[PDB]
C-alpha cells in the first residue's frame, strides 16, 4: 500500500531482490557480471 | 521373549486383544493352523446347548500401518484348557507374553 | 611424545596447518582418522558394571 | 544376585570374556563384555526413504516439482539454503537452483537438450512464479510492471 | 585428479575470478575444438582447466590474446 | 490450495523427441508442424500441402516434409 | 528442484575426506541425462529412445556408462536445518550398493549430523560453473576453517580420540621395556610380532 | 529452536545487502580496543580483539614517542605478539560501522576473513556469514529462566 | 562351478625404491584379501631365513655400559649401528669378522676385512665416527643366520655385548583390503601390499618366498561395440547412382561415416546439389538416422 | 638346518558326535599354528559347499502366507522347517524328493521317499504336524548344490512353486588351539587341534582337505608373481 500510494521504483542492488527474479546476486562470482552491467548501463 | 523382563508381559498381551482366549473350560477337540474347537465341560455348559467353542483366527490380514496380523495356535490337541488360558497368539506375542 | 587427548590432537593438527599448509594437512587428518579407528579396534576397549 | 546367577552357569563373574579378532586370529588387549541384548526393529526403513528424481511432473499453477516420493516430486531448496549458498559466494550453482530446476519453463528444456548433447551451459530466462505474483498483484488494482 | 584448488588460487589470486577462467578454458575445451596444453589422464575439462592454470599456462590475459590472435588470423585468411 | 499436475499427452511426447533429435531450424519447423496436426490415435489429419502452405518458406518443395515425415514416422510409438 | 534426492546417511570409514557413498540406484536417476548423452555418444544407442530403453532395462554397459560420467563430477549433500554455510558441502560421489548414504565420520560435526535416523539431500550441479564452484568454493576439503571464529571443524573425536590416547600411553613395567631400537618401523615390527607392549 | 529460527531469520533480512564493495575508503575513524575486564576476573584479553584487523592510527610505544605499529596494518600474530611485548592495552583499529563507503563496506575496515588466513577480498556478503554466525548458537543458549 | 575360484588378473607393481615396494592384486574373492595378507604378513615377520649379527666384542670395552675415549658414539649407539648391518654368507652358518680402525673420520662398513663368503650389502653404513687422530678402534663381530627377530634380552664370558637378531630381510611390510567388482559380482576384495626389505633381496622374491613357505606348508593335505547397423556398408541403402557415386569420391563407405557428415559439408560437396541431400535424408529417416550424429571413436579397427 | 621347516600332517580324528570332531596336525614349527589355523578356520566358515534346499510344491497351496487344512503349522512355518533340512548328494548337483503322508501325528524327515543317491542324516528332523484323521500331506522338494549364502530374492515360476533361501555352507562352527607337542627331543614344536560343528554332511578330513587346496590355488598367485 505504501509503495503504491507513493509510486517507488526498485533497482534491484541486493541480494533477495536479484533471487526473486532469478538473477545473479551481485555477490561472489556474480560481482564481475553486475560490474560490467553498471560499466555498459 | 524378552529373556529379561519385568513381569508386565502377561498383562500387556492379554488385556491386548490380540490373542484368542478361552471363554470357558474344556479340552481342545480340534486345532488347526486357522481354527480352535475346545469341548466344553460339561459343568460350564448351558442347558440344552451342544457345548463348544470355536475360534476363528486372524490370518495374514493388514494393520493401518501396513503391517501383518497374524494368529498362530499355542495349544495341542487333546490337552486341557481353563477360562481365560492363551489359545492362539497375536502378533509380537510369545506364549502369552509380549514379544516386540 | 606424551598422552594425546583431544586437545593436543587439535593442536598437532593446527602446527601442521600452520607450519606446512592445506594438503599436509588434509592427508594427516584422513591418517588420523585411519590410526585412530585401527588402534581403538586393537584396544578392545569395553564398558562394565565393575 | 547377578554374580550368583552367573556362578551358577559357570561364567565370569565380572561379565567380560576374551575375544579375538576374526580377520587375524589376534586376541584383544582387554576383556570385552558381552552378553545378550533385545533388540526391536523399528519401522523406519530405508526401503521408504530413499528417492531420487531427473525430471517429471510439475505444478499447473506455479509450473514447479511436485513434492513427495508417491508423487516422485523434488527436493525442497528452502530459504536457508539460499542463504547457505550465497555465504559461499555460489552465484551460478544458486541462479542454476532457481531457474533451470524449477518453474522457468523454456530453461528446462534447453538445459536437458544441452545436457544432451554434451554442452553443459544453461540460458537461466524468467521464473513463473515471478509472473504469477505480476498477475495476482495486478488483479488487486495495483499497476505493477517491468521497465527498461 | 582433484583434492585441493589452493595452488590455482595462488595462481589467480581469486577464488571467485579461478571460477569464472576455468570455466572459460573448460568451455573452450569442451564445446570448442581446442586441445588441452597439459597431457589429459582420464580426467574431464573442469580439471583439465584447473591443472593448466596450476602451471601458469591459463590466465586472463592470456585468454584474451588467444582470442585477439584467432580472431585477426580469422578476418585475415577470410578475404 | 489446489493447482493440479502437468500431464504427458501424445504430442508433449513427440515434440519432446523432435528437440532431442538433430534436425535443422527448417527441419525443426517442419516437424513442429506435422506433430500439431496430429490426432489422439497417431494417425496424420491434415496433407502434406497443408503443412508446406502452413510452414511458409516458399524455396522448400515437399521431399523435405516428406524426409522430415519419415523420420517422425519412427518416433516412439512406432507407426 | 529437479536433478534432488535424500536417504538416510551411514558412516564410510575407509572414505576420504572429499568423498561420500552413493548409492547407484540414486545415481543412475539423478544422471539421467547424462548416461542418455554418454549413451548416444559412442554409438550404443542411435536414438533417444533406444538409450531410455537400455536404461530402464538396466544393461550391464549402462553401469559403466555411469561410471564414466560420475567420474570427477561434485555432488552437493545438504542437512536440514541449514544453520551455516557448512551445512551444504560438495563430495565426490563412489557408487556403493544399498540405499543408505556414506558420509565421512570428520564432516559430521560440520553437519551436526549422528548415525541414528538423520537424512540428507543431495543434489547434482548440471553447467559448468556450477561445477567448478562446487570444486573450489564448497568442497570440504576448502571447509576446514570456522568462519564464525576461525577456529577449525575437522577435530577429531571419540574412537579417534580414544585409540590415539590409548596408543599413546606409557605403563611403568610393560613387555619389552627398556630396549632401544633402530626407528618406528623396528618398533612396529616388534608390536606387530607380539614381542613388545 | 522456533525462537532461534525466528531471530536468525530477523538477523538475515536485516544484513542480507551488505557486500564488500571497495579496497580502502581512506577514513581515519576507529574504535579504541582494550581487554575486556570485568570486576577482578579478565573476561577477554587484547590479543584475541585486535587480532586480524586493521589499524586506523600510529601505534606509539608506551614509554616513548616512537610508531611501533604503522597505521593501515592488518595485525596478524606477529603484529600481536610485538604489541603483548611492550605492553599495550589500546589499539584503535578500524571498523565497518565507521566507514565511509557507500552502500557496502571496504576490505580495510572488516579485515580478515577468519575462513582463510588472508585479507577479505571484494564481493563477499558479508552480512548473510554474519547473521549466520550470530544465530547458529542460539541453540546452544537458554529460553526459559 | 562350485569348486571354482576366482584369480587375480590385474597384478600390479609399483617399485617405490630398490628395497621399497607396492602390489595390487585383484579381484580376490570376498575375505580372501585379510586371509591372504595376514598369512603372508605373519610369515615376513616372523619365520623369513637370514643373516645377523649376534654379538660383538671390543677390546677397550669389557662393560655394556662403558665410555670409550676417541670415538664419539656411545657403545649402544655403535651395537644400533651393528644391528643395521645387512651382510649376505654363503659359506656357513656362523662367521667372524675382524674391524680395525685408525686416524679421523667415519669408520663406516667397507672398513670390515673382507671376505670371499661374507659379502657387505651397504659398504658405506656408518658404524662410528673417530675425532682424535691417536685413537684407534678395534672389534670383532659376530655374524649367524636364523629366522625372524630375536631379542638379546632372551637371551639373558667377559666383554661378549649382545645385540638384537634380525635374521629376516622383511624392514616393514603393510597391507590394506579395498572394494572392487566384476562386472557382475560387487563385493571382491583388492589386496595391495607396501614391503620394504633391509637390501638384501628384492621385495618380490621376498613375497614369493613367503608364498613358497606357505605352500610347502600344505603340501600334507592339498590333492591333486557400435549399433550393428552403423557397420554396415553404403550399399545398403537403395540410393541413387549420382548420390552413391558422390558417396564414394568422398570416401564414405560405411553408414557411420555418412551419418557423422553434416548437411552443411554435403552442400559444398561437388556434383551434390539438393535433391540428392534430400533422398539421402529420406533414405536414412526410414531407418531412424540422421546426418548430425556424434561418435566418440568411429572406426573400430575394422 | 634353519631353512629347513617340518611338515605338518594329520594325526589323529576324533568323532566326539556325528556333528562335532576333532582334527589334530603335527608337527608345526613356531608361529605356524594361529598361521594356519586362522587361514584354515576362515576358508571353513567361508567357502565349503553343501547340499540345500531352493524349491518346493505342495499339492493344495498357492504362497506361503496360505494355510491347510488339518496341518497345524502355516506355509511359512513349513519353508523355514525345510530350510534347516540336512541331505547328503552323492551323484548329482540337483535332485527332486517326494513326500507323502497321511494320519494324525508329526510328519518328519523320514517320511521322504527314500533315493538311491541322497541320504538324509537326521531323520528325526520334523517337518509339520498333521492334526486330522482325514489329512493327507504331499510335496515336492529340489536339492541343489552349491556353496555360500543365495537369497531366494536376488536369483516362468508357475503359481504355486514356493523358493526358499539357501544356506549351502555345511560347517557350524570352527575353533582351534595351539598346544606343545613333545616330537623327537624337540620342545620347540606345536600342534594345532581343530574342533569342528557341522550339519552332518562333509565329513572332517575332506573339508580340511579341500580348504588346504583353495589356499594353496590362491597362493600359487604370489608364488610365481
Ligand atoms: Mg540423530
Ligand atoms: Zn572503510
Amino acid at each position: 500500500t505504501e509503495a503504491a500510494v507513493a509510486g517507488k521504483r526498485d533497482e534491484l542492488r541486493g541480494l533477495k531482490e536479484n533471487v526473486i527474479v532469478g538473477r545473479l546476486i551481485p555477490a561472489g562470482t556474480g560481482y564481475a557480471y553486475h560490474q560490467d552491467r553498471m560499466r555498459r548501463r | 521373549k524378552p529373556l529379561v523382563g519385568t513381569g508386565m508381559e502377561r498383562a500387556v498381551a492379554v488385556d491386548s486383544g490380540v490373542t484368542a482366549v478361552a471363554k470357558r473350560g474344556g479340552v481342545v477337540q480340534y486345532v488347526d493352523a486357522s481354527r480352535i474347537v475346545i469341548k466344553v465341560n460339561e459343568d460350564e455348559m448351558y442347558p440344552g446347548e451342544a457345548g463348544i467353542d470355536i475360534y476363528n483366527l486372524t490370518k495374514y490380514t493388514r494393520s493401518n500401518q501396513n503391517t501383518c496380523i497374524n494368529q498362530m495356535p499355542c495349544v495341542s490337541l487333546g490337552e486341557p484348557v481353563e477360562r481365560g488360558d492363551v489359545l492362539a497368539d497375536g502378533p509380537s506375542t510369545d506364549l502369552g507374553e509380549l514379544a516386540l | 611424545n606424551q598422552a594425546l587427548g583431544k586437545k593436543a590432537i587439535s593442536k598437532m593438527l593446527n602446527t601442521c596447518y600452520r607450519i606446512l599448509g592445506l594438503k599436509p594437512t588434509v592427508i594427516f587428518a584422513d591418517q588420523i582418522m585411519y590410526t585412530g579407528f585401527a588402534y581403538a579396534a586393537r584396544s578392545g576397549a569395553s564398558v562394565g558394571i565393575d | 544376585e547377578i554374580k550368583e546367577l552367573l556362578k551358577l552357569g559357570d561364567l565370569p563373574t565380572s561379565g567380560q570374556i576374551r575375544l579375538y579378532d576374526g580377520r587375524t586370529g589376534e586376541q584383544f588387549e582387554r576383556p570385552v563384555t558381552v552378553g545378550y541384548m533385545y533388540m526391536l526393529k523399528l519401522n523406519h526403513l530405508v526401503d521408504d526413504k530413499m528417492h531420487a528424481r531427473s525430471t517429471g511432473s510439475y505444478s499447473l499453477v506455479t509450473q514447479q516439482p511436485l513434492g513427495g516420493k508417491a508423487q516422485f516430486g523434488g527436493q525442497r531448496f528452502g530459504e536457508m539454503e539460499v542463504w547457505a549458498l550465497e555465504a559461499y559466494g555460489a552465484a551460478y550453482t544458486l541462479q542454476e537452483m532457481l531457474t533451470v530446476k524449477s518453474d522457468d519453463v523454456n530453461g528446462r528444456t534447453k538445459m536437458y537438450k544441452n545436457i544432451v548433447d554434451g554442452n553443459h551451459q544453461m540460458e537461466p530466462g524468467m521464473p513463473e512464479s515471478f509472473n504469477v505474483l505480476l498477475k495476482e498483484i495486478r488483479s488487486l488494482g495495483i499497476n505493477i510492471e517491468l521497465e527498461d | 585428479a582433484r583434492v585441493t584448488v589452493q595452488d590455482a588460487v595462488e595462481k589467480i589470486g581469486n577464488r571467485f575470478d579461478l571460477v569464472l577462467v576455468a570455466a572459460r578454458r573448460a568451455r573452450q575445451m569442451q564445446v570448442g575444438g581446442k586441445d588441452p596444453l597439459v597431457p589429459e589422464e582420464n580426467d574431464k575439462t573442469t580439471v583439465i582447466a584447473l591443472r593448466e592454470i596450476e602451471e601458469g599456462l591459463i590466465n586472463n590475459q592470456i585468454l584474451d590474446v588467444r582470442e585477439r590472435q584467432e580472431q585477426q588470423e580469422q578476418e585475415a585468411a577470410e578475404l | 490450495v489446489y493447482q493440479g499436475e502437468t500431464t504427458q499427452t501424445l504430442q508433449d511426447y513427440l515434440m519432446w523427441q523432435v528437440e532431442l533429435t538433430p534436425f535443422s531450424d527448417t527441419d525443426r519447423a517442419i516437424a513442429t508442424s506435422i506433430v500439431d496436426a496430429v490426432d489422439e490415435t497417431g494417425y496424420l489429419t491434415v496433407p502434406l500441402e497443408d503443412i508446406l502452405e502452413s510452414i511458409g518458406d516458399e524455396e522448400i518443395d515437399i521431399d523435405e516434409v516428406e524426409a522430415v515425415l519419415k523420420r517422425i514416422q519412427r518416433f516412439d510409438p512406432v507407426g | 528442484v529437479d536433478y534432488s534426492g535424500r536417504s538416510v546417511i551411514t558412516v564410510g570409514p575407509y572414505l576420504r575426506l572429499h568423498q561420500c557413498g552413493l548409492p547407484k540406484k540414486m545415481a543412475l536417476e539423478l544422471f539421467k541425462p547424462f548416461i542418455y548423452g554418454k549413451l548416444e555418444l559412442r554409438g550404443l544407442a542411435t536414438t533417444i529412445k533406444a538409450a531410455k530403453k537400455m536404461v530402464e532395462r538396466e544393461e550391464a554397459v549402462v553401469w559403466d556408462i555411469l561410471d564414466e560420467v560420475i567420474r570427477e563430477h561434485p555432488v552437493l549433500l545438504n542437512r536440514a536445518p541449514t544453520l551455516h554455510r557448512l551445512g551444504i558441502q560438495a563430495f565426490e560421489p563412489v557408487l556403493i550398493e544399498g540405499k543408505a548414504i556414506q558420509l565421512h565420520p570428520l564432516v559430521c560435526a560440520a553437519y551436526n549430523a549422528d548415525f541414528d535416523g538423520d537424512q540428507m539431500a543431495v543434489h547434482v550441479p548440471l553447467t559448468l560453473e556450477a561445477q567448478l564452484e562446487a570444486r573450489a568454493l564448497m568442497m570440504s576439503t576448502n571447509n576446514i576453517l570456522s568462519p564464525a571464529n576461525g577456529e577449525p571443524i575437522i577435530v577429531p573425536s571419540q574412537d579417534v580420540v580414544l585409540g590415539l590416547y590409548y596408543m599413546t600411553r606409557d605403563c611403568v613395567n610393560a613387555k619389552g621395556e627398556g630396549m632401544v631400537l633402530t626407528g618406528p618401523k623396528e618398533a612396529e615390527r616388534l608390536y606387530r610380532s607380539g614381542l613388545a607392549s | 529452536t522456533a525462537n532461534s529460527g525466528y531471530l536468525t531469520r530477523r538477523l538475515v533480512d536485516v544484513a542480507q545487502d551488505l557486500v564488500v564493495t571497495e579496497d580502502d575508503c581512506g577514513t581515519h575513524e576507529g574504535i579504541m580496543m582494550t581487554p575486556v575486564i570485568e570486576g577482578g576476573d579478565v573476561k577477554e584479553p587484547l590479543r584475541d580483539r585486535v587480532l586480524g584487523r586493521v589499524t586506523a592510527e600510529d601505534v606509539l610505544k608506551p614509554g616513548t614517542a616512537d610508531i611501533l605499529v604503522p597505521r593501515n596494518t592488518l595485525l596478524h600474530e606477529q603484529w600481536c605478539d610485538l604489541l603483548e611485548e611492550n605492553s599495550v592495552d589500546a589499539v584503535k583499529v578500524r571498523s565497518v560501522v565507521s566507514c565511509d563507503t557507500d552502500f557496502g563496506v571496504c576490505a580495510h575496515c572488516y579485515g580478515r576473513d577468519l575462513a582463510r588466513g588472508h585479507i577479505i577480498n571484494k564481493g563477499e556478503a558479508i552480512g548473510v556469514i554474519a547473521a549466520q554466525s550470530i544465530g547458529e548458537p542460539g541453540t546452544q543458549l537458554t529460553m526459559r529462566t | 562351478s562350485v569348486t571354482e575360484f576366482l584369480k587375480p588378473r590385474l597384478v600390479d607393481i609399483e617399485q617405490v625404491s630398490s628395497t621399497h615396494a607396492k602390489v595390487t592384486l585383484e579381484p580376490l574373492e570376498r575375505g580372501f584379501g585379510h586371509t591372504l595378507g595376514n598369512a603372508l604378513r605373519r610369515i615376513l615377520l616372523s619365520s623369513m631365513p637370514g643373516c645377523a649379527v649376534t654379538e660383538v666384542e671390543i677390546d677397550g670395552v669389557l662393560h655394556e655400559y662403558s665410555t670409550k675415549e676417541g670415538v664419539q658414539e656411545d657403545i649402544l649407539e655403535i651395537l644400533l649401528n651393528l644391528k643395521g648391518l645387512a651382510v649376505r654368507v654363503q659359506g656357513k652358518d656362523e662367521v667372524i669378522l675382524t674391524l680395525n680402525k685408525s686416524g679421523i673420520g667415519p669408520v663406516t662398513a667397507a672398513d670390515i676385512t673382507h671376505d670371499g663368503d661374507v659379502e657387505i650389502v651397504k659398504p658405506q653404513h656408518v658404524i662410528c665416527h673417530l675425532t682424535d687422530e691417536n685413537a684407534s678402534i678395534s672389534m670383532r663381530i659376530k655374524v649367524q643366520r636364523g629366522r625372524g627377530y630375536v631379542p638379546a634380552s632372551t637371551r639373558i664370558p667377559i666383554g661378549r655385548l649382545l645385540v638384537d637378531a634380525c635374521y629376516s630381510p622383511v624392514e616393514r611390510i603393510a597391507y590394506n583390503v579395498e572394494a572392487a567388482r566384476v562386472e557382475q559380482r560387487t563385493d571382491l576384495d583388492k589386496l595391495v601390499i607396501e614391503m620394504e626389505t633391509n637390501g638384501t633381496i628384492d621385495p618380490e622374491e621376498a613375497i614369493r618366498r613367503a608364498a613358497t613357505i606357505l605352500a610347502e606348508q600344505l603340501e600334507a593335505f592339498v590333492d591333486l561395440e557400435f549399433d550393428p547397423i552403423l557397420l554396415r556398408p553404403v550399399d545398403d541403402l537403395e540410393l541413387t547412382v549420382r548420390s552413391a557415386n558422390c558417396l564414394k569420391a568422398e570416401a564414405i563407405h560405411y553408414i557411420g561415416d555418412l551419418v557423422q557428415r553434416t548437411e552443411v559439408e554435403l552442400l559444398k560437396t561437388p556434383n551434390l546439389g539438393k535433391k540428392s541431400l534430400t533422398e539421402i535424408k529420406d533414405v536414412l529417416a526410414s531407418r531412424g538416422l540422421s546426418l548430425g550424429m556424434r561418435l566418440e571413436n568411429w572406426p573400430p579397427a575394422s
